[PDB]
C-alpha cells in the first residue's frame, strides 16, 4: 500500500494483462470483473437511512 | 391374373416375415374378418384330464407353433379410393347415403415421406442455420487465427505483443504469472502458433 | 481429365472469426501412427484379460457340471485351484490369449484408432462443459459404422476352430493353433468363409462400439461437475461412468446377438416355413419391433454380458489412461482464445 515509482512499462503491463491475462475455473466476481468496470462509485455512510 | 405378382411364383419378391398372415388386399372396409378365437391344446389340453389320476399337466413342454404376428395396417388401392372418394359435381345430389360403405376409410400409403418427417429437425435446422449462413458466414467455419499483422495493426498487433514479451516488462510479467507465456512466434515474416496454443495456423493469403 | 469425374480444386481468400477455439482444431498428437499405436496397446491389454476371465469362467463351469459347486471357501479354493491345474483350462488361455492378440490388434485397436481420429479435435470449453455434442455424434457414428465388421473375420475363424476339435479324425481338419487356423481359412473355404451372414456380429460391435465410446465421452465431461464443484473423487467417478457405459453397451448390444439363438437353435415347427427364412437381418427387425423385451432380453447375463462388459470397461479405462478421450481446452479470452483483446476486461 505504498505508491512507488515503477522501473516496469505501464502501457506493457496494461497490454499485456488485456491481452493475454491468467484466469482460472473458479474465479470470484471479484478477479473477474469484466462487465461489472465504471467509474465515479456511488459513495454512502453506513447504519443510517437514505431516501 | 400375371405370375409376376404371384410371390409363390416369382421368387424375385422378397417376403415380409412381419406380415404373415396378413393380406391387406383382402380386407373388407369395414372389416368384418374374425380370425381370433379360442385357442388350446397348446398349453392348456382340449381334453379332461381334472380326475386322471395318472396323468399329470407339464406346461413346460410346450410344443411351438407357428408365430403370429400382429395384424398389419390397411393399405391403400389409389384408384379404388379415388373413385370412391370422386364426386361429379352438377350431377350429383348433396346427401349421404344409407349404405355404411360410404364411410371414408382412412388407409396407409406410401413411407418414403415419413423419412422427411423423421430427418425434419436435422433438415430444418440445416436450412435456418447453414443455408441461409446464420448469424453469419464465419461462425460455423473452422476457426483460424488472423495472419501475421493482418488486416490492420491496429487490430492484430502481432509485432508489438511480440517485442512486449521479450522486453525487460514482458519478462517480469511472466514471471510474476499474471500474463500467460507467449503463444506464437514470428518467424521470417510469417506467424507461426505453437502446438499447445491450441489453434489452428492462419489461412494462407494467396 | 483422369476420369469421368474430376476433383476440381479452388482457392479461396482469408477468412478469421473473433474466436479461435472451441472449434475444431487437429491435436499434434492424433497421427496415423500414434493413434494406432494407442489405440492397439488399449485393445491388447483388454482383450487379454476378457478372454482369461472367459477362459477362467468357462472351465469352471465345466468343471461344475461333473462336480458340486464349492460350499464354503476352503471347496472354493480347492475348486479354484483344481480348475488352473486343469490340462483343459492350459490350451483354452493359451488359444485364447492368441484370439486376444488377434481381436485387441485388429478389432478394438481399429476402433480406437479411429475414434481419436474421427473426435481429437472437438474443442471443449474453458471453465465450463462442452456444449453441442450433437456435432461429435456423426464422427462417433461414422467411427462406429466403419470399424464394426473388423471382428467378424476372426470371431468366425474362432467358432470354425472350435467346431473342428470335435469332429471325428476323418473330418477334422487339424489346426495346430488359433493363428494357424485363421491363416489356412481363407485359402480353404475362401474369404467369404470368414464373412457370410455376419450381420449378427456386425451390428452387434456396432452398437457396442459406438455406445460405449459416445457415451463415455459425453458422461467424462457432462458429469465433471461432480469433481470439479463437489470435490468428489475423480477416479471413483470415471470408474462409475465407465461401469455405467459398458452396461449400457451390453444391453443395446445382446439382443442383436440373440438373434442367433432363435434362428438355428429354436426348433423348426415340421412343415412350416421359418418363422425368419433364415434371415438375420429380418430376425433383428422382429426384436426391435417386439413388445416384450424379457423375452429377447432372457439369458443375457448367463450367455453374454461376462464375454463382452469387462473387456469394454477395461479398453474404455485403458483408452481414457493413455489419453485417448483427452481433449484441448483453451481459455477463450485469452491470446489464442480470441482476436478481440479490447473487450476482454472492459
Ligand atoms: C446403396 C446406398 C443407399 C442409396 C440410397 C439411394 C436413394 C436415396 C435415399 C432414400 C432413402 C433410403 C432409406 C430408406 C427409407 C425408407 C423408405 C424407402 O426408401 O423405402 C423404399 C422406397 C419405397 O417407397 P414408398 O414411398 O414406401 O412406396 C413407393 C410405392 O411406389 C408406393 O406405391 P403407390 O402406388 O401406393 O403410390 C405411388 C406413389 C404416389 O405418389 C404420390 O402420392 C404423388 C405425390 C404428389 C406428386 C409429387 C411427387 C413428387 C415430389 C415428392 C413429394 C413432395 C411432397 C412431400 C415433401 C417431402 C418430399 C421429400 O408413391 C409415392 O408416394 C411416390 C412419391 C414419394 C415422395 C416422398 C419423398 C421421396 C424421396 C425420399 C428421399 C430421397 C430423395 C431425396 C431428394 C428428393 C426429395 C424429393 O423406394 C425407394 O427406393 C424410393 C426412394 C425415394 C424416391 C426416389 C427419389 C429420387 C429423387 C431423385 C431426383 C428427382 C428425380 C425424379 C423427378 C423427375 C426427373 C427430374
Ligand atoms: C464409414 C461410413 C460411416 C457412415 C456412418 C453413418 C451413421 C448414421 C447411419 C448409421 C446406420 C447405417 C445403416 C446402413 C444400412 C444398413 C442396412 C442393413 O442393416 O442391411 C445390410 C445388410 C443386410 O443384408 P442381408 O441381405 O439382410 O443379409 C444378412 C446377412 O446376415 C449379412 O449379409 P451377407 O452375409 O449376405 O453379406 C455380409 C457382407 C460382409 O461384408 C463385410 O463385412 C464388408 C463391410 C460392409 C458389409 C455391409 C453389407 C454389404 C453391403 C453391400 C456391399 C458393401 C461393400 C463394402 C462396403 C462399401 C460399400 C457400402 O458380405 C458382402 O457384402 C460381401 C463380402 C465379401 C467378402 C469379404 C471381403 C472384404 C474385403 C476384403 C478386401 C478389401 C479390404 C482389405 C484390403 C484393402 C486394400 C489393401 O446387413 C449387413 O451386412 C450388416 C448391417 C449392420 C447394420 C448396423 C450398422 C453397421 C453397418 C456397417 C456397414 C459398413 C461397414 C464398413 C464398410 C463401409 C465403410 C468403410
Ligand atoms: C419419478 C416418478 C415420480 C412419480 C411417482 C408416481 C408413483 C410411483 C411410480 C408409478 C409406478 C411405476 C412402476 C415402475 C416399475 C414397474 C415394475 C418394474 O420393476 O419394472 C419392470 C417392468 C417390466 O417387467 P415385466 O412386465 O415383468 O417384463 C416382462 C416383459 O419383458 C414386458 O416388458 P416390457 O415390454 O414392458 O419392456 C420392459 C423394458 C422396456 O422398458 C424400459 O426400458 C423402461 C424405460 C423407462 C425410462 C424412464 C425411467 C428413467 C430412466 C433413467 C433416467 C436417469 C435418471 C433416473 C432417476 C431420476 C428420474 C426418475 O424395461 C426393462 O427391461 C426393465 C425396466 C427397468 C425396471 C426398473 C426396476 C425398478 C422399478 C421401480 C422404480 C424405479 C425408480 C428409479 C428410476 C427408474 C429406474 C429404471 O417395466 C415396466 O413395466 C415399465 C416401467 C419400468 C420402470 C420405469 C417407469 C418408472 C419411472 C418413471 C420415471 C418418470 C420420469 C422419466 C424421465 C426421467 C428423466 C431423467
Ligand atoms: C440418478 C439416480 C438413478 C436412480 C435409478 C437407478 C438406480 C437403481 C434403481 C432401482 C433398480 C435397481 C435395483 C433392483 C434390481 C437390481 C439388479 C437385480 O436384482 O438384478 C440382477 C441382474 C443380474 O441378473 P439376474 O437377474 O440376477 O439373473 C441371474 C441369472 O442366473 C442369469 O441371468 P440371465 O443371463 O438369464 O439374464 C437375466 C436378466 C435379463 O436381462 C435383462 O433384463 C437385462 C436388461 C435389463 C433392463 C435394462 C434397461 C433398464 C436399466 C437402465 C436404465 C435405468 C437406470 C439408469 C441408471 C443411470 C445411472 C445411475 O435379468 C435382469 O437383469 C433383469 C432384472 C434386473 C435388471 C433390470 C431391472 C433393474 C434395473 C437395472 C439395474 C442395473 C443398472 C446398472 C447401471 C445402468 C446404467 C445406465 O442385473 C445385474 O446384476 C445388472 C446390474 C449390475 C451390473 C454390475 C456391473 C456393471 C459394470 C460392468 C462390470 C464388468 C466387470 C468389471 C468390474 C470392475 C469392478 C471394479
Ligand atoms: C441428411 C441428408 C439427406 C437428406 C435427404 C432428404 C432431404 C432432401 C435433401 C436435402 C439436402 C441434403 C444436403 C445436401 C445438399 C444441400 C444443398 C444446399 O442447398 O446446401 C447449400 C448450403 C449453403 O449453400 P450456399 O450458402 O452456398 O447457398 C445456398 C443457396 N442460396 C444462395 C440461396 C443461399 O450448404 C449447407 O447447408 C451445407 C450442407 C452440408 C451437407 C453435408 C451432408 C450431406 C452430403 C452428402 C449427401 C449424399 C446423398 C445425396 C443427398 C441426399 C439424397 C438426394
Ligand atoms: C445411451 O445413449 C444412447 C446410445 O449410446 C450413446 C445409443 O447408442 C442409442 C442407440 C441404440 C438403439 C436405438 C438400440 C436401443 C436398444 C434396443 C432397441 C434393444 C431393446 C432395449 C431395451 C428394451 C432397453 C431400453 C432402455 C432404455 C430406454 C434406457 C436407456 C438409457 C439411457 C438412454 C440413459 C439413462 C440415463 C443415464 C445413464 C444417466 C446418466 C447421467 C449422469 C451420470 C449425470 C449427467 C449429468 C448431467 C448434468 C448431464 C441410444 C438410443 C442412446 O440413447
Ligand atoms: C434437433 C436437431 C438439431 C440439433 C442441434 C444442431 C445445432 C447445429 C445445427 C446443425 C443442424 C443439422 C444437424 C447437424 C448435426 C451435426 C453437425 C453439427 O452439429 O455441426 C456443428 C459443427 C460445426 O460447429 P462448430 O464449428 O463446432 O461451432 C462452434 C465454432 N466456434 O459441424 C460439424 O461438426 C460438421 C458437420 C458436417 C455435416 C453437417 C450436415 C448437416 C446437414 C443438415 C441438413 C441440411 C439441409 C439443407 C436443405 C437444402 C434445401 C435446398
Ligand atoms: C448440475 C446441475 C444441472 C443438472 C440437473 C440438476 C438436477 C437437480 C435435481 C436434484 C437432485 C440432484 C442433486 C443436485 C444436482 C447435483 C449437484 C450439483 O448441482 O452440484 C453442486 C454440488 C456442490 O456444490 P457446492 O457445495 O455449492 O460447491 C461449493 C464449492 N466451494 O455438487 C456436489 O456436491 C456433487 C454431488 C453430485 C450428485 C450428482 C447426482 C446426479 C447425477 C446422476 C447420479 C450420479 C450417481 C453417481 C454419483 C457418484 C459420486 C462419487
Amino acid at each position: 500500500k505504498l505508491l512507488k515509482q515503477s522501473i516496469y512499462d505501464q502501457t506493457t503491463q496494461y497490454k499485456l494483462i488485456k491481452k493475454n491475462k491468467k484466469r482460472g475455473e473458479l474465479i470470484p466476481v471479484t478477479l473477474a470483473r469484466r462487465i461489472l468496470r465504471t467509474k465515479k462509485t456511488l459513495v454512502l455512510p453506513a447504519h443510517v437511512n437514505i431516501t | 391374373y400375371d405370375w409376376r405378382d404371384d410371390p409363390k411364383v416369382n421368387k424375385d419378391i422378397e417376403e415380409d416375415i412381419r406380415d404373415r398372415g396378413w393380406h391387406p388386399e383382402t380386407y373388407d372396409f369395414p372389416y368384418t374378418k374374425k380370425h381370433d378365437d379360442w385357442v388350446f391344446d397348446v398349453t392348456m389340453p382340449s381334453q379332461n384330464y381334472q380326475t386322471d389320476l395318472t396323468v399329470n399337466i407339464h406346461p413346460e413342454n410346450k410344443k411351438m407353433h407357428v408365430m403370429k404376428q400382429v395384424m398389419r395396417q390397411s393399405y391403400w388401392d389409389a384408384e379404388h379410393d379415388m373413385a370412391h372418394e370422386y364426386d361429379y359435381e352438377s350431377e350429383d345430389l348433396d346427401f349421404q347415403c344409407e349404405s355404411f360403405k360410404s364411410q371414408h376409410f382412412r388407409k396407409k400409403g406410401p413411407i418414403s415421406q415419413y423419412l422427411i418427417l423423421g430427418l425434419l429437425p436435422i433438415l430444418y435446422f440445416g436450412t435456418e442455420f447453414f443455408y441461409n449462413h446464420y448469424p453469419d458466414e464465419d461462425y460455423w467455419r473452422v476457426a483460424h487465427p488472423p495472419p501475421l499483422d493482418y488486416p490492420d495493426t491496429d487490430d492484430t498487433d502481432d509485432t508489438e505483443t511480440f517485442k512486449d514479451y521479450k522486453s525487460f516488462t514482458g519478462r517480469r510479467m511472466v514471471d510474476t504469472g499474471i500474463v500467460d507465456p507467449l503463444w506464437y512466434d514470428i518467424r521470417e515474416g510469417k506467424k507461426v502458433y505453437y502446438d499447445w496454443a491450441g489453434v489452428n495456423q492462419p489461412m494462407e493469403d494467396i | 481429365m483422369f476420369f469421368e469425374l474430376e476433383d476440381i480444386k479452388r482457392r479461396h481468400s482469408l477468412y478469421w472469426d473473433i474466436y479461435n477455439v472451441q472449434g475444431w482444431v487437429r491435436r499434434p498428437d492424433s497421427t496415423l501412427y500414434n493413434n494406432v499405436k494407442r489405440g492397439v496397446t488399449a485393445g491388447v491389454v483388454a482383450s487379454l484379460v476378457q478372454e482369461n476371465i472367459t477362459a477362467l469362467v468357462e472351465n469352471c463351469k465345466l468343471l461344475a457340471t461333473k462336480y458340486e459347486k464349492p460350499q464354503n471357501l476352503r471347496q472354493a479354493a480347492t475348486f479354484m485351484k483344481e480348475v488352473f491345474k486343469l490340462e483343459n483350462y492350459r490350451k483354452a488361455v493359451w488359444n485364447r490369449s492368441q484370439y486376444a492378440l488377434c481381436i485387441g490388434t485388429f478389432d478394438i485397436g481399429a476402433r480406437l484408432a479411429t475414434f481419436r481420429w474421427l473426435n481429437n479435435g472437438w474443442q471443449r470449453v474453458f471453465a465450463g462443459f462442452e456444449f453441442n455434442f450433437v456435432r461429435k455424434i456423426p464422427t462417433t457414428m461414422l467411427a462406429a459404422l466403419f470399424t464394426a465388421p473388423f471382428s467378424v473375420p476372426f470371431e468366425l475363424a474362432r467358432m470354425a476352430y472350435y467346431g473342428d476339435k470335435t469332429f471325428p479324425k476323418e473330418l477334422q481338419r487339424g489346426y495346430s493353433s488359433y493363428l494357424s487356423a485363421l491363416a489356412r481359412i481363407p485359402f480353404e473355404e475362401g474369404p467369404y468363409f470368414l464373412f457370410k451372414n455376419s450381420f449378427p456380429l456386425i451390428i452387434r460391435n456396432f452398437f457396442q462400439t459406438f455406445t460405449l465410446f459416445y457415451t463415455y465421452d459425453f458422461l467424462k465431461d457432462k458429469a465433471s461437475f461432480a469433481w470439479r464443484v463437489g470435490e468428489q473423487n475423480e477416479y471413483a467417478c470415471k470408474m462409475i461412468i465407465a461401469g455405467i457405459s459398458t452396461y449400457l453397451a451390453a444391453v443395446f448390444s445382446y439382443p442383436w446377438m440373440v438373434t442367433r439363438e432363435m434362428v438355428d437353435f429354436w426348433p423348426k415347427v415340421p412343415g412350416a416355413p421359418c418363422t425368419f427364412n433364415g434371415n438375420y437381418r429380418k430376425a433383428a427387425v422382429w426384436i426391435w419391433y417386439h413388445e416384450f423385451s424379457g423375452n429377447y432380453f432372457a439369458g443375457f447375463f448367463t450367455k453374454y454380458f461376462w464375454k463382452a462388459s469387462p473387456g469394454m470397461f477395461l479398453t474404455l479405462m485403458l483408452a481414457d489412461k493413455v489419453g485417448l478421450f483427452d481433449q484441448t481446452t483453451v481459455d477463450n479470452f485469452g491470446g489464442a482464445g480470441n482476436n478481440s483483446w479490447e473487450d476482454t476486461f472492459v
